[PDB]
């Protein structure tokens, strides 16, 4: 039962998300890092302060406040007990990104298995937000918060707080919560992947242009122009540039952990998307799988159909700034 | 009022229409519930001949509903003279006394946009008489600003009431209480695939085959809206009525037609719904353009 | 009045001033959306003209509306009088009997930054009433403070409603969709591409090469904006306006000019733009000045 | 008045000065954004009678804004004369009005602690008024409380807004962009290292090795703060009110004076400033003293 | 100055602090006697025990820029402006300038310390005061009426340190105020010549201190979560000893269930254990 | 009384030695408590005398406010006059009267804000700031003539329950000026099982009944977190029914047991049907 260290996936999430010292906590399990994150994350944002957002009150009071709202007060005749319907801004902390987080921190205390200090340290911060009220989560809470009018620093721990929700099933008490053991499953670690290389590759490679590109059959059918049953097929990214275009698909399997039989399935879809795309400028066509592989490394190349494929792993579970730089040494092979 | 000038130009299946008209005699409380643009307030005008047979304004009373709409306004209440308050009579007790000296004919009563406002702001005590079998005199009930107990209030077992309600906003996930139990929702599907719709595209010199591709791709497009829940339910899916406009010139549909459609109405919309994924509206705009 | 005279400073292309036509005059009821300086208030009065046929205010209003608007204010409100309260008229009811009093001549009502109030409370009754096809008698209505003698408000034919929304702050943007559907949404370009633009400061004294600099490094900027959606999105790319204005005595510009926005304005924009990295920062402004 | 009765006292190079001046008679808008204790007030009184020229407070108001701040009592609104309510021209209308009767002479605005009160709220029709290009008659806009669309209210052109806003607190900042560009921001450093603050010091018969010492000093720490700009920007430094006054009484400024204020004042806020380090307090709070 | 249980420093230093600077936060956890230093306080620097001039007001997050300064309220006609008490305080100072008024602000830290204040947030400052910086208030009918806080008026500001709200923090306001710390001071002679001026035992009272101390220390420990500003003040000693009752073991054992128990468990929260250990710890 | 009351002597002792001097003191527990009865009987107990007009009791809610409370404007016949509160009234009643103890009893306070309601007042409730040098003018008291101030011998009861999960930690107003007490429900007491052999109840039927609800009362405060202490049952609803003039017997725990216990205990736990039915069935028999 073979896996990544704990760690590394937090950095992976980072650019999975598009935005610190993990060295100093002992505990190596991801709630243990992620709570810590989150933890001083919350920290950090009240030294700069924290979102209010003016929060129109429509309500009865003695007297004036704001804008009175004349329609309301004599339909209700409140102007014979000396009270006024007015309109006026409150300015709160109550904002739905802030009812998240206080929110979350509930469930985080909640979770069974969790440093005790990281669970003492979030109780006073649940504390020092008196006038938040909790609420209880959803994704449709998430939802409604993709309009992004808050600041960069927000929408990380956010992204921390959908992670944990998601992730978070209860255990041995019906209060407490226990972790998802998210690295066992391969879709979501492997769906983690190809995003983590999308967003990574727009930073390091300003070299190249890096976009997903939706590509389209070449049939044609007498049935239907549509074509609605062919599979659809949109890349996981496109790395473009001048001199040479490369399209790479990512995955992770359990198989190609153990050092026997090859899963290369992924292979198949590669070469029609080379196919179905055909470019203008015709520099040239490549194709790139990459896969993580925990002890090494290996980068081999082929010549199949006119083409020029690598296939790739890399060694996670060395160390981010190593890895850092294979991954910039593995696209400067290939993308010239 | 014939049938068929009315349900003709309509793109609604007759089926759904036959429905609508069943529940409303029995029921008279009904709700049309889809998102605008599916013709939900044009139907509804000429529901209320259907049911009259004639056409007569007097019978059928229309309005919208908004945050500023009352009680007071609605039913009863008092509106200021020179210093003095004189109670008014409002619309709906106005609109049932005239249904109330013809109790045959049948009275119809349009509120639009119904969720902008709590009914129970605005109808308040009525929500008891409003209902079906809580109806006619034996349920008389003296109003809250009545001088005396004396004076009552019934709703007559003939008026019906349509509300239009869009399932559009974020805020109509948690559906008004009132709404569901006294009210009978219908679904209003956007309707692109139906042949009145495409019948009165072609009878606007328009070939069948631009007509017949673009369908494919509003039935896709919405399919792909619709199978979100979380951000973009089912019914937040697009309606049917930003084609129907602008041919009363006689221009023919085309892709320049289409053109203008997409970029200034449809493109926007979906850079506000895919904000997250500013590629897929691309994907989408171009698709639609092709 | 006519298109030659309005077109001569613009910086924006003929094409969206015919796809504005096209589409108003169809529709009756548009928006123009785009980051400010980009000539959105400065287009719109000329606009009106246009339509009119002449130079005219009084067929035209203007207003903005200032997140404190309400039906009250817009409509029909309740205002005090000396001793007793009275109802009052509101801008846009008092605009419309105006408009009707000839259909002939065609009257603007136009409101600056839209977007910021709840427009479903400001409208109300309105919303429904402000579409091409349901104006006139036809689709009279009653207000909620009309008199109970029946008295009825309909959207005059002639009537054409632009609004002028800007993109850049995402909250106060429309998620009323059943609204969105009224109005046809025009985007607008910051305008550096046009030679129009460049005649502009050709004429007032500039070097092509450093005109052509100038919207060279603009370009760049605004598609690094363009790029992102998470934040900035293609919406807050930069106007031109900073660059129009301030030259009228005869100071010709030259990198001292521009090196006095690049410092005062912009520069501030930018940190509060990213506020990331400053060296993101530290680029872009070392480029202008470049 | 005069130019040089303001810079005998003033700590901010002239060149500054003259930007803001230059900059004011074009934009007639600006913001001055720096940490608390910088003189933001201080100039600001000084600045008017400069563009002025001529002493005169009359001409001259200045407020402080706070939340409960709104369009009712700066502009216009409704409010109780005593039984009658009566419509009350705010502070703004009636300043305006002054300087109508009086175009030549200029006439300022002064406004504390802007950032905190809602400015699209408060100022609202005034937001697209206060354009250097949009002043005059021309633009003249009728109000939300105006009984009809002729009584319109235009800012004059002699008008100048000085805005004064801390860059302290990130929670508020004016992040609506569109006010952003109406106001040309002009940045304001404490300015430490100045002669002008060293001769006030020198003045006050004190050593000239302490204060070059103690220029030295802050000018490494508000480059420490500002080198952490995800955590503590620029914005967030030290500003040198700490050590201007305090010396009235003719007390020297020795170490002990130093070591008296550092204690009481700037010794908590390193604490708030470093939460997570208290080796980090430690440091420079002895670095200073040692 | 004599039945006072904090240093004569550290009033020495405050009444220096606050001639100079004019305004001034106390803070520290509670049972500290905030409260009772600010009224002996102003009854020193005014040098006479006249009620009259100081006045105290306790905050608390419904507190309104509509009660302290001005604000829109009935009388029995109708609606009027009705003058806030420090409108209507300053204007008791204004009235008699050469005495000095003061005015004392409880549980501070609750509300939104800006909105309350408002314009008065910049009008404050030592320098800032006089018809120089005057300036027209929110519901002002007219710009010529200005408010300007007066010379003499001085402000002290009590805050609990116990109950940190990371909701807005300010540092401009902490420019204003001249910021204080006070320590429990069961070190101090003072508090035990106090008890031993009540027939305490010397021991009695010296292991005491020990055991306050360590219980101190440890809230210390943690300087995240907890502070100096979250520790045990003395107070609750104080009162209920005025009766007769000379201290006893006994005594103490009522107060430590009574009043520091539910502390131990607001502080140490989900963690019985170490309230039983402390708790127990302090009655042997 | 004291015999007839239920809960231990020493927390009746406990709680006028903490009144007498706190003067501000609320009451936290379980519904079915008695907190009403207990307080009424001790309001009489600390005056001695038991007098009603004395003691007055309110039920807070949340839309309590000052204008209830301590004064505000209501209509007359034409326009609108300054009306005195309950608190107002009460104490300027009891102003008159210095050394008698008069007393305030607040039922459900969590529910309604302490801040909006009281005002200005809260602080002068704290004991350390009574009588006439604390005088503050009041809110509505356009003049400066008169003054409110509330005098020592008022003493201040808070009926608060900790039964419902949704309350979160207490506001942080309360907590200062008031001293918390947390009430146990009595079973044990040798003082309700008099109350019962008094009523010819079997020893046995009693000896067994507090063994079977104590045994509940572990268990539902054996959850940590969601049912606590707090939670537990009181013993009010065995009370009412008994003194009537009908007799204890085990139908008359049958019918109690699905009266209020059992609709009570699914409330609690409204998770297992089957675990509410065992202890059902546990109680029965
Ligand atoms: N000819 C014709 N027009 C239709 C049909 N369906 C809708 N329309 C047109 O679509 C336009 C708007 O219809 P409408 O009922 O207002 O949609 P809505 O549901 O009320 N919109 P909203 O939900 O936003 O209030 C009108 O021109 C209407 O006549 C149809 O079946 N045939
Ligand atoms: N001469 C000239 N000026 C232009 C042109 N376009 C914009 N401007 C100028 O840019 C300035 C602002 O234009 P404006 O219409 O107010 O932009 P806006 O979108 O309404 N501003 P905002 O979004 O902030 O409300 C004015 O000086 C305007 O005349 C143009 O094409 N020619
Ligand atoms: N003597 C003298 N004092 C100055 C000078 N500059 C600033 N100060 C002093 O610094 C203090 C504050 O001035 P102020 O404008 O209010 O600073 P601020 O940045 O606006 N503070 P805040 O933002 O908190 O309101 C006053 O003591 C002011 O006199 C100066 O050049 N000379
Ligand atoms: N003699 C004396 N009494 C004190 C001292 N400190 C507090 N007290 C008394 O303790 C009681 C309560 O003080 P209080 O202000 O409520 O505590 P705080 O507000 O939290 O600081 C009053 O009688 C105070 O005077 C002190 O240092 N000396
Ligand atoms: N006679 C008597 N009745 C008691 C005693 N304790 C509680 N009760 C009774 O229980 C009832 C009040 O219970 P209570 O918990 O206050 O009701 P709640 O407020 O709805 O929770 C009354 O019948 C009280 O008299 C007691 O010790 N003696
Ligand atoms: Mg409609
Ligand atoms: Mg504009
Ligand atoms: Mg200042």
């Amino acid at each position: 039962q073979p896996v990544i260290p704990v760690r590394n996936i937090y950095y992976m999430l980072t650019y999975a998300w598009g935005y610190a010292n993990l060295e100093a906590i002992p505990g190596n399990n991801l709630l243990d890092i992620l709570g810590y994150v989150l933890n001083k994350g919350v920290l950090q944002l009240s030294r700069r302060g924290l979102e209010l957002d003016y929060n129109p009150n429509t309500e009865i009071i003695p007297g004036i406040k704001g804008r009175i709202e004349f329609a309301k007060t004599i339909r209700g005749f409140h102007l014979n007990h000396g009270k006024t319907v007015s309109t006026f801004d409150m300015l709160n902390e109550d904002t739905l990104a802030n009812r998240i987080i206080k929110s979350t921190l509930a469930i985080l205390i909640k979770h069974e298995k969790l440093n005790s200090t990281i669970r003492d340290e979030a109780r006073s911060l649940y504390r020092k937000l008196p006038g938040i009220s909790t609420l209880h989560l959803t994704p449709q809470h998430f939802s409604y918060l993709n309009g992004g009018k808050n600041t960069r620093y927000y929408k990380f721990v956010i992204s921390v707080c959908k992670f944990i929700v998601n992730n978070s099933i209860p255990g041995q008490n019906k209060g407490h919560y226990r972790f998802y053991d998210f690295e066992r499953n391969e879709k979501e670690m492997s769906l983690l992947y190809q995003k983590f290389l999308y967003e990574f590759c727009r930073r390091e490679l300003t070299s190249a242009n890096t976009t997903r590109s939706y590509l389209k059959w070449d049939a044609s059918s007498i049935s239907d122009q549509s074509l609605n049953l062919l599979p659809r097929m949109e890349t996981d990214i496109t790395i473009r540039s001048s001199e040479k275009i490369l399209i790479v698909d990512a995955k992770y399997y359990k198989s190609i952990f153990s050092r026997e039989k090859f899963h290369s399935q992924n292979l198949y879809q590669l070469m029609n998307y080379l196919w179905s795309l055909k470019p203008e400028n015709g520099e040239n066509i490549g194709g790139l799988l990459i896969y993580p592989h925990v002890d090494t490394a290996v980068k081999h190349r082929y010549k199949i159909n006119g083409f020029d494929i690598g296939l790739c792993t890399v060694n996670l579970g060395q160390e981010w700034p190593c890895i850092h730089q294979e991954l910039l040494d593995i696209f400067d092979e290939y993308l010239k | 009022y014939c049938l068929e000038d009315a349900l003709n130009d309509l793109f609604i299946p007759e089926t759904t229409i036959e429905t609508i008209l069943k529940r409303l005699t029995i029921k008279k409380n009904i709700i049309l519930q889809g998102p605008p643009g599916v013709g939900k307030t044009f139907v509804a005008r000429r529901l209320a001949y259907l049911l009259t047979g004639e056409k007569a304004p007097q019978r059928v009373n229309m309005v919208q509903f908004h945050q500023s709409y009352s009680y007071e306004d609605f039913i009863q209440g008092y509106r200021p003279n020179g210093v003095g308050f004189r109670r008014k009579d409002g619309i709906f007790y106005n609109f049932c006394q005239q249904a109330k000296e013809q109790p045959e004919k049948k009275y119809i009563f349009i509120i639009d946009e119904i969720n902008r406002a709590n009914l129970s702001k605005v109808f308040g005590e009525v929500m008891m008489l409003m209902e079906h079998d809580k109806r006619g005199e034996n349920w008389s009930v003296p109003l809250t600003y009545s001088e005396n107990d004396e004076e009552r209030f019934y709703v007559p077992e003939n008026v019906y009431i349509i509300g239009l309600m869009n399932t559009a906003d974020r805020s109509l996930a948690v559906v008004d209480y009132a709404l569901r139990r006294r009210f009978s929702f219908i679904d209003i599907e956007p309707g692109f695939d139906t042949p009145q719709f495409r019948n009165f595209l072609l009878n606007k010199k328009a070939e069948p085959s631009f007509v017949e591709s673009l369908c494919q791709k509003m039935n896709e497009l919405n399919q792909e809206i619709s199978k979100e829940a979380t951000i973009l339910g089912k019914g937040f899916r697009i309606g049917h009525s930003y084609f129907c406009c602008g041919l009363e010139d006689g221009t023919s549909p085309d892709t320049q037609w289409l053109n203008e459609i997409v970029m200034t109405d449809i493109a926007p919309l979906l850079e506000e719904y895919f904000f997250d994924d500013p590629y897929k509206q691309q994907k989408w705009t171009n698709k639609l353009l092709g």
